[PDB]
């Protein structure tokens, strides 16, 4: 859920 | 809930997906809409056994005076079964007072048979120090509680005399007076 | 999709902190819990209730006597 919440953030 | 929950954790580690956890907590939400729709009975359900705490201590008291009695002889045991028949039956035959009264009266009706004299003498006193616990008041208990002291030749005194005193306490204190002890 | 399913689990992302904050508090108690455990369900199928509260107690301050 990290990993995910980091690359929407990213994008 | 609990399924639904440890299903979508082994979902997530498992790796279309979104739309699936989508729907877990859509599924999740509606069963908790239902269970806040079906919580609201439990004021009723409170107020009913508020209301029947009585008769059921009642009932446990009765059944922890014969396990008593079959404690005492082997023959005087006693099992749950006859004790919910004589219950069912009191219902098949100011109103929780009033099933108390026919609840009393039956178990005495029905267990009266299973004790012989002595210990029918016994049952019957005793029940009737707990309904004029339950019901009377407290000068009415330490009344009957020195009078039953009186006959057992332990605490010998006399009862408490109130000028508006019930007829029954002065038939039995004119019994016992006159010495007539059977009666 | 994946922004609202985001945004949509903090009750699920909060409990999951909990658990992993009383992981710590779970792991101390886990050996003393399986001793307990072990207690009532080798020694108290025949015993009565207020026996088995005794004997509970007992067993209490005598497992947090030894720390």
């Amino acid at each position: 859920l990290n990993e995910s919440v980091l690359k929407v953030n990213e994008l | 809930l609990k399924n639904l929950e440890k299903r979508l954790l082994e979902e997530l580690n498992n790796s279309e997906l979104m739309v699936t956890l989508n729907n877990l907590k859509k599924e999740a939400m509606n069963i908790e809409k239902k269970l806040s729709e079906s919580e609201e009975f439990f004021p009723q359900f409170d107020n009913l056994v508020e209301e029947y705490s009585i008769i059921g201590k009642h009932s446990v008291k009765i059944f922890s005076m014969l396990e008593k009695f079959g404690q005492f002889h082997w023959f005087y045991g006693i099992s749950i079964g006859q004790f919910l028949s004589c219950f069912k039956r009191v219902f098949i035959k100011t109103r929780v007072d009033e099933i108390l009264w026919l609840l009393y009266q039956e178990v005495y009706c029905q267990f009266s048979t299973a004790l012989d004299k002595k210990f029918k003498m016994i049952m019957a006193m005793t029940m009737f120090c707990l309904y004029k616990f339950d019901i009377e008041s407290e000068q009415y208990k330490e009344a009957v509680l020195t009078m039953i002291g009186v006959l057992s030749e332990s605490s010998d005194g006399v009862p408490k005399l109130t000028v508006d005193t019930n007829d029954d306490l002065r038939y039995l204190w004119d019994y016992v007076t006159t010495k007539s002890y059977i009666s | 999709r994946s922004i609202s399913l985001v945004k949509s689990l903090t009750f699920e992302k909060e409990r999951w902190l909990n658990t992993t904050k009383q992981f710590s508090k779970t792991s101390q108690e886990l050996i003393g819990n399986c001793i307990i455990s072990s207690i009532y369900e080798t020694y108290f199928g025949h015993l009565n209730e207020r026996e088995r509260g005794d004997m509970l107690v007992i067993l209490k301050r005598l497992l947090g006597k030894f720390a």
